[PDB]
Order: structure tokens, then C-alpha cells, then sequence
RNA sequence: CGGCUUUUCCGGAGUGUAAAAAGCUCCGGGAAUAAGGGCUGGGCAAGGCCGGUGGCAGCCGCCGCGGUAAUACCGGCGGCCCGAGUGGUGGCCACUAUUAUUGGGCCUAAAGCGGCCGUAGCCGGGCCCGUAAGUCCCUGGCGAAAUCCCACGGCUCAACCGUGGG
């Protein structure tokens, strides 16, 4: 289960910032791909234009914070976003 | 408490009054202990006080401070003698100090406690610190200075719950005096226990010497003896 | 807890209070014979004069 | 040789009351002595005090109520502001708010308690408790 | 600059009265080290120092700090809601000790012993407002005690953990 | 008479007097001129590495009677030679001729000779880098 | 004797890099599985019996112990203080009012020079008037950051960091 607090649009970059919380009481930490496929469903985003950087689960906490970015075109990430979070997300080999 | 009343009645039965002060404390027109102090009679019979203040006989209300072992000596030997310094007192502002000579430990103990009973005095208490101001007689009402031999002692009021920061001799003497917090400064040789104890005693007695207007009696909750 | 507020006596000659083990004295007035005159040890030793509160009689 | 009337006067008072006399005469009378004598009498330490025109320097007559324990003139005129005043109360008085001190502020010689609300510093002059 | 110790050692390691007054509380409250007791003593002493400093201060900052001090003391559950600056001087160590997490979780009947409660806490089995803390030395506020429950992920959130019935019977007993 | 000067404009003399008489102190004199740090054979070093030259024993001060074992150490650092007390039971046998040794002050009054043995200033800690206390206890072995 | 979870412990999953490692965070297998140091006659007093050496051997910060019973040396047991700490040593502050402004003494304990005069310096009679330099109250500019005190908030908390007041 993932529930959102922050949905903020940066129009100078034309990009959407999503701060969300994952409820994982008693089960191992969810992976990048699972939440990546989870948010895109009810936020209705293009998977390739959407990237996640960090998902921090605190000590002794079942609710973990996470931040994702949602771009519009295939060149915005190649220009602005750094090269790591394409590789970590598999967008670049 | 009731046990103390029982002991008071027992001694009232047994004791027969010798000194002039004996009658009106046996006859019963004196019940306040401070009746003895205010007028300024003399006390010589140990039975006078335990009738009004039987609590002295408690083991927690009597303390043996030191056991000195002095030596006279002659051509045909060194003849020893015991000098025991011990204190007695209720924890509501009436304490006495005593020194007893003897040839055995118990003899000196008994004589010391008996003489300490005669050294009973009345202790003003209050709250004169710059931080407490609680108007409860938990400490000295004002800073005081006592002198005996070389030793000088300054007792300064202190805040509640600080404890007695003073040498163990003054610690015991004040603990039996119903005082809980005080700053202490000691000038001179404090290794000699006897002079230190006597100086603490004299300082406590000197507390009553300071002239006080009623305004500070309210301001510090000054109690003359029992609170 | 009853606070038994006693009246500590005060000397007449000087006005100083009487500490417990002072060798002070208390005696009836020398001329009106009803007023109680206290005399503290310090007042006693040098024998400074005292005055009655009632009749204003002077007496060492 | 004489150097300071005030400290001599305060020592005179204290020493005279240790034995416990009744009427005390101070020889070197000056205006500041009178301004001082106002203050504690306003606190009821002394009885009547008055000035006698001797013809050389005047005398001061005081009746003693047997109230003061120790009354002495702090010599070196320490200038003290307001907010730090407590630092000196620990040096001359036996307890919290016991006794008084005398300060010569811009508005004259006067008790220390009355200066706290008047909000005036000045130089310490004497003390009594 | 070098980070300093937060606790004060006793001035003498071998005073009988202080040693036994320590020992009674150690056995009663069952702390690992005298270091913990000394830390809580220092924690008290900080409040005492602030109180005695502020009581003699005249000024706006003095009053403001005084109100903040009273407010946070009350928030901890140390003082009544109408406490003043005069009663703090009468506080005792045990007032701090009863507010320890281990003590409080035991007084909820959630353990048969001090050490059992400590074991449950340090093994991440007790939750506060849905958050897990592994420090029995923690001091609880007055607005969180009602949230002291068993950790959901723990087997003991399950009402039939074999120790649980014995725990609840001891609560009954 | 009265301790002097007490004047409000007497700072110079009130300071000069105190500075002068602070020289009557001995510890302050010992520090500020650092002559502890000029007379020292150890040059302010709580440890030093030396070579042993010969084993000697000394008679305890009266009424204490016995034989206190020790050695003579020349110091590799600078070259001065000092006595070195050896503690432990039968430890003199463990310390041999021409030994690299580690020596340190003996912690007597003011750093003086400890207790009932006079003169000595230092005791041995490590012999050939091996702590002597264990070798007294026999837990380790000299190389 | 019976039962309970696994601090660490092996695997998986996040972060991690812009390379991981960090093993930081979550799940699973999972064993009761890491504790020493010093002291034990007194100043410290917290803590006693026995074997061994017998003024030798040794211990000892000071006082003391051993010339054959050692409660004080060494070994064992017992006990005591602290705790992943614990001991020795050296330097600094306090203890100390043994540096005395706060606050010391100088007849007999170290300490008034044999005496007097006198410059600088220091300390100086009472009253009035003026000045207002010191002195005091108010106010403008100014003493960086960092550290320090307190409330709140964030990381379990803490430390640490920020917001705010000093």
C-alpha cells in the first residue's frame, strides 16, 4: 500500500514531484520496481518518463517515505536529470 | 508516638524531683519544652527533659560522634581513659551535645549521653536562601557564624533538597537538628572533631542571637523550635 | 499540626530577646509591683539601669 | 589623623551598641551623615536622630533601639549598576533581603530597596543589618 | 570543541550512605549501570539549576524561560498542570524514575518483572504511537502514555503468545 | 595596620605587590622558569627507553631492613645514567645485563623516592617491550 | 525441570554509489552464544578465612606490615568498587583562605628594618557656589561566524542539525 501527501508541479522543468508513503507492516521492504509499477497505475503516468530516487524506511518504523519524479518527454531526463537514476531504474543500460 | 507517651508516664512514676525545676514538670503545669528555655532556669536532672521530649531516647535520635582514647600516665604505667563525644536530640529543633569520661566504653557512652541531654537548646529555623524563599523552616533563616577554639564555621542558607554539604560531624549535628539544606564554610583545623562539633553547636545557638522583626518571620517562616 | 507560637521574652533595658541558655532574670516591678521586668545577661553584667514600663521608676 | 567621617560614625554606632548604650554622640557631623541617618531610621533601625550645632563641626545625637547587628561603611565606593546588584548583596548581608545598603545615586543618598524600583545605579556607600 | 560527558560522577566512590542509597534504587528499578542513575541525577540537577537561576532573575527573558521550563516539565508528566516554580525544589529522583519507559511499561502490567520489560523493549517489541524504541532509559511525556501498547509486528501483539497469558495472569494475580 | 593599599586609585601598587609576592611561592617559581624542565634527565617524558649496565641493590631506610633490588640505566635518548628500581618478587633474575628497557617515574611525594627506599626516582615497566608486571606473574615470555 | 524471542548470526529486499562499500532500514533460518579490570590493615575504611616466606623475600601515593600466628608479602577461596571497560605514570585546575580584591599572617611557630627625616606616589577636615571629567539612567551605530543557555521541530530518542529568544 502506498499513499501520497505531496504532488507538486515544477513548470520551469515541467516535471511532477511526488512524495509518498509506503505501509509495509511486518513484511520486507518493497523493491524499486514494485512501487514503480504501483504509483503509475493510480497516478496514470508514462512509465518511461517517471523515475524514483529514494525510498527511506526508518528504524523500527513500518511506514517508509519515498520520492519520485514524473517528466513529460524523453529528452528532459537525458538533459536535466543525472545519469544514475536511469541506470538504477534500468532506463539506461 | 504513643510509646513515647508511655515511657514519659513511666519516668513520671519512677522519677522523684530533686532540683526546683523538677516539681513543675512533675506536677504538670509545665508541658511546653520551651518553657524551660524562655525563662532561663538551670537543668541538672536528666529526667526533666524526656518527660516533655521523650523522643531523645530513640536510637535514631542519639548519635555517638567519636571515641577518643586519652592517656594519663605515672611512674608505674600509662593509665588510659575514654572520652566519648555524642549527641542527642529530637528532629524538630532541640538538640544537645555531650562529652563523657569513663573507664569502659559503655560507661563513657552513658555519661556522654546523659550530659548531652543537659545541653539541650532551642534552634530557630527558616528559609533565607536567595533561590528557595519557600517560607518553610527547612534550613537556617539566615547566614550565621560560630567560633570555638581555632575552628570557625559559617552556615549559609541553601535551597530545598540540596542536602547538608558539610563535614560529617556537622552533618550529623544538623541532621539531628531538623535541618536539611545548608552551605558550609570551615576555617581552621577541622580534623579535631570535638572543636568542630562544638563550633557547629555554638553556631546553631547563635542563630537565636540575631534580632528579627516579624516581617522576616513571615518572609522566611521562622519557627522558634517545633514547627 | 498546631504551631505553638510562644512569646519569647524581651529584656526591658536593651530590648534584646532572650536566648535559651542565657543567665537572664525576671522579677516584679520595684515601684508598681505588677509589671514583669526582664534583665538579660549582657544587661546584667555591666548593670546598666532599667526603667519600668508602667510607673517609669528607674532602678539598677 | 581623621580621614573619613562616615566609617568612623558607623563603627562608633556598632561599637557603642555592642555594649548596648542608649544615646550616642558622633563628633564629625556632615551633611552626608544626616542623609545617611535618614535612611535606616526610615526603616526603624534607630530612634530619633538630630543635629546639635556645636560651633566647630556639629554633633549628631542618636538614640539606639537595639535593632542593628552590624553597621559598617564599605570604603571603596564601588560603582554598581542595577541588574548586577545581587552580586553585592551576597557580600554584606546575612540572608535573602535581610538588611539594607546605602547608595549615592544621581538623586541623592537613599536606601537600596527603593533604588530597585527607581531603577538607578550608583556607588555603594555603607551597609547595615 | 570536544563533546563532553552528560553525567556527573559522585565526588567520592566509597561513601556508605550514598552507595546504599544507590543500591536500593538499583535493585528496585534494575538499571544496567550506576551510569544510568547518575545520568538521571544530572537530568534532575539541570532542572534544579535552571530553577534556582531563574528564581533570582528579573527580566523578560527570565520570565519567558521560566514559562518554557514549567511547560516542558509539565509535558514530561513530572508536575501537575497547576504547578509553580516553588515545588520543583521538592522533586525527587524517583519522580524521574517512574517516568522511565521501562518503569511505565511495567506499570501497565505488560511484564512480570523489570528485567522482562527491559528485554521486550530492547528486543524491539514495545511500540509508542506505532513507533518502536529500543531504549528503556527513555523518558515518556504526559501525552503519549496511552499509546504504550505491544508492537504490531511482534508475536506478542498476537493475543495467544505463550508468555502472554502468563503475563496477563500475573496482571490478574 | 589595615591591609594596604585599599585605594580606589591604587591598582598599580595592589597589582605590583601581589606579583612580587607570588615569587615567594615555590611551585609557581618552579613552573614559570621551567627549571623542572631544565634539570630533568627525562626531559618531561613519563617514559624512556634505556640500556641496562649493572644490577645493584640498596638497604632500606631504618627501621625497615632488607635488600631492594634495582639496576643502573644509561638513557639512549640523551646519555644520562640513573638508578631504576625493579618491582616484583624475584624479578631481578628476569632483568638481564644490557637490556632494552622502558622506565618511568615512580610516583612518590612530589615525584620523589617512593616510600621506604631512598634516592631512586624511577621504576621499570617494559623489558624488551614486554610488560614486566605479567612477567612477574609469568603470563608472558621475554623474547 | 518446563516454556518464550533472538543482541550478534546465514540468505533475500530497499538505500548505497553516481563504482560499491557503507551493512544504515524491512523480512526469512537462527543458536542463550562475546566481560574483564582493580581492591580487600588503615587515609581511602568496601571488603576475611586458610596454605606458603619469616626483618630474607616483598608490598607500600601518606601512615605502616614481615626477625616463624603476617586479617597488610605471595597462592586459594570468600568478599568489595566499577564496567567494556579497568590500572600505572607524567602535565593542568580544585582541594588551599599554602597567593589571601572578595579573603591570610608577622610578641612566643618563617615573617616590622635599631631610629628619625623626607621627594614621587597613595590616602586626606567642615560649609556654599559653579563645572560635569569620573559616576549613574535613556538612546543610535558596533563587537562576524563558530561555541554556550532554553522552547519547538527532524533523524527511535540522544548526540547532531534547523526555527525562534538570550
Amino acid at each position: 500500500e502506498i499513499r501520497i501527501k505531496e504532488i507538486k508541479e515544477n513548470k520551469l522543468i515541467g516535471r511532477k514531484e511526488i512524495y509518498f508513503e509506503i505501509y509495509h507492516p511486518g513484511e520486507p521492504t518493497p523493491s524499486r520496481k514494485d512501487v514503480k509499477g504501483k504509483l503509475v497505475a493510480m497516478l496514470d503516468l508514462n512509465p518511461e518518463t517517471t523515475v524514483i530516487q529514494y525510498i527511506r524506511s526508518y528504524f523500527g518504523s513500518y511506514i517508509s517515505k519515498g520520492y519520485a519524479k514524473a517528466y513529460d518527454s524523453k529528452e528532459r531526463m537525458l538533459y536535466i536529470e543525472p545519469e544514475y537514476i536511469l541506470i538504477r531504474d534500468g532506463l539506461i543500460e | 508516638s504513643q510509646e513515647w507517651k508511655e515511657y514519659a508516664k513511666r519516668v513520671l512514676d519512677e522519677w522523684e524531683p530533686k532540683t526546683k525545676l523538677g516539681m513543675m514538670v512533675k506536677e504538670g503545669q509545665i508541658t511546653d519544652i520551651h518553657e524551660i528555655f524562655r525563662r532561663g532556669y538551670q537543668i541538672k536532672e536528666p529526667e526533666i527533659i524526656d518527660v516533655l521530649l521523650p523522643e531523645v531516647n530513640a536510637r535514631e535520635n542519639q548519635e555517638v560522634l567519636d571515641i577518643a582514647l586519652t592517656v594519663r600516665m605515672t611512674d608505674s604505667g600509662r593509665r588510659v581513659r575514654f572520652r566519648v563525644l555524642a549527641a542527642v536530640g529530637n528532629r524538630d529543633g532541640y538538640v544537645g551535645l555531650g562529652i563523657g569520661h569513663g573507664k569502659e566504653v559503655g560507661i563513657a557512652i552513658r555519661k556522654a549521653i546523659n550530659y548531652a541531654k543537659l545541653n539541650i537548646i532551642e534552634i530557630k529555623r527558616g528559609c533565607g536562601s536567595w533561590e528557595c524563599r519557600c517560607r518553610r523552616p527547612h534550613s537556617v533563616p539566615f547566614a550565621v557564624e560560630g567560633k570555638e577554639g581555632s575552628v570557625r564555621v559559617r552556615l549559609i542558607p541553601g535551597p530545598r533538597g540540596l542536602g547538608l554539604v558539610i563535614g560529617d560531624v556537622g552533618k550529623k549535628i544538623l541532621r539531628l537538628a531538623g535541618v536539611q539544606d545548608v552551605w558550609s564554610q570551615t576555617f581552621g583545623e577541622t580534623r579535631t572533631t570535638v572543636n568542630f562539633a562544638k563550633a557547629v553547636f555554638n553556631a546553631l545557638y547563635n542563630t537565636n542571637r540575631v534580632a528579627i522583626s516579624p516581617e522576616m518571620i513571615e518572609r522566611y517562616g521562622i519557627v522558634v523550635g517545633r514547627a | 499540626m498546631v504551631e505553638m507560637k510562644f512569646e519569647i521574652p524581651v529584656c526591658t533595658s536593651c530590648g534584646r530577646e532572650i536566648t535559651p541558655r542565657e543567665h537572664a532574670t525576671h522579677f516584679i516591678c520595684p515601684n508598681c509591683g505588677e509589671a514583669v521586668i526582664w534583665r538579660c545577661e549582657s544587661c546584667r553584667v555591666l548593670a546598666k539601669p532599667y526603667k519600668c514600663p508602667n510607673c517609669g521608676w528607674e532602678g539598677p | 589623623t581623621l580621614l573619613d567621617p562616615l566609617a568612623n560614625a558607623l563603627s562608633h554606632i556598632t561599637n557603642s551598641e555592642r555594649v548596648g548604650k542608649r544615646e550616642v554622640y558622633i563628633k564629625p557631623a556632615s551633611k552626608l551623615i544626616g542623609e545617611v541617618l535618614r535612611v535606616m531610621q526610615k526603616y526603624g533601625y534607630i530612634g530619633e536622630f538630630e543635629f546639635i550645632d556645636d560651633g566647630r563641626a556639629g554633633v549628631y545625637r542618636v538614640q539606639l533601639l537595639g535593632r542593628i547587628n552590624k553597621a559598617g561603611a564599605i570604603k571603596p565606593r564601588f560603582p554598581v549598576k542595577v541588574s548586577e546588584f545581587e552580586k553585592w548583596e551576597k557580600r554584606f548581608l546575612p540572608a535573602f533581603e535581610f538588611g539594607i545598603l546605602i547608595v549615592s545615586t544621581s538623586q541623592g543618598v537613599m536606601s537600596h530597596k527603593e533604588a530597585i524600583e527607581k531603577g538607578i545605579g550608583g556607588r555603594l556607600i555603607a551597609y547595615v543589618y | 570543541k570536544r563533546q563532553r560527558k552528560k553525567y556527573e560522577t559522585p565526588p567520592h566512590p566509597w561513601i556508605k550512605e550514598r552507595l546504599d542509597r544507590e543500591r536500593v534504587l538499583m535493585d528496585k528499578y534494575e538499571l544496567k549501570n550506576k551510569k544510568e542513575l547518575w545520568k538521571h541525577e544530572t537530568q534532575l540537577k539541570n532542572f534544579r539549576r535552571r530553577a534556582r537561576r531563574l528564581l533570582a532573575a528579573r527580566g523578560k527573558q527570565a520570565e519567558i524561560e521560566r514559562e518554557q521550563l514549567l511547560a516542558r516539565l509539565k509535558r514530561l508528566g513530572l508536575l501537575p498542570e497547576d504547578a509553580v516554580l516553588d515545588d520543583v525544589l521538592s522533586l525527587t529522583i524517583e519522580d524521574i524514575l517512574e517516568r522511565r519507559l521501562q518503569t511505565i511499561v511495567y506499570k501497565k502490567g505488560l511484564a512480570r518483572t523489570m528485567r522482562q520489560a527491559r528485554q521486550l523493549i530492547v528486543h524491539g517489541h514495545i511500540e509508542v504511537n506505532g513507533q518502536i524504541i529500543r531504549s528503556p532509559s527513555y523518558l515518556v511525556l504526559k501525552e503519549e502514555e496511552d499509546t504504550i501498547t505491544y508492537a504490531r509486528t511482534s508475536p506478542f501483539a498476537n493475543p495467544q503468545h505463550p508468555e502472554r497469558m502468563m503475563i496477563e495472569k500475573a496482571k490478574q494475580g | 595596620g589595615k591591609k594596604a593599599p585599599n585605594g580606589e586609585f591604587a591598582g598599580r601598587k595592589l597589582k605590583l605587590k601581589r606579583k612580587k609576592f607570588r615569587w615567594s611561592d615555590i611551585r609557581y617559581k618552579r613552573r614559570v622558569l621551567r627549571l623542572k624542565e631544565k634539570s630533568d634527565p627525562l626531559e618531561g617524558a613519563p617514559q624512556a627507553r634505556g640500556i641496562v649496565l649493572e644490577k645493584i641493590a640498596v638497604e632500606a631506610k631504618q627501621p625497615n631492613s632488607g635488600m631492594r633490588k634495582a639496576v643502573r640505566v644509561q638513557l639512549i635518548k640523551n646519555g644520562k645514567v640513573v638508578t631504576a628500581f625493579c618491582p616484583g618478587d624475584g624479578a631481578i633474575k628476569f632483568i638481564d645485563e644490557h637490556d632494552e628497557v622502558i622506565i618511568e617515574g615512580i610516583g612518590g611525594p612530589k615525584g620523589g623516592s617512593m616510600g621506604d627506599i631512598p634516592g631512586i626516582r624511577y621504576k621499570v615497566v617494559k623489558v624488551n617491550r614486554v610488560s614486566l608486571k605479567e612477567l612477574v606473574k609469568g603470563r608472558k615470555e621475554k623474547p
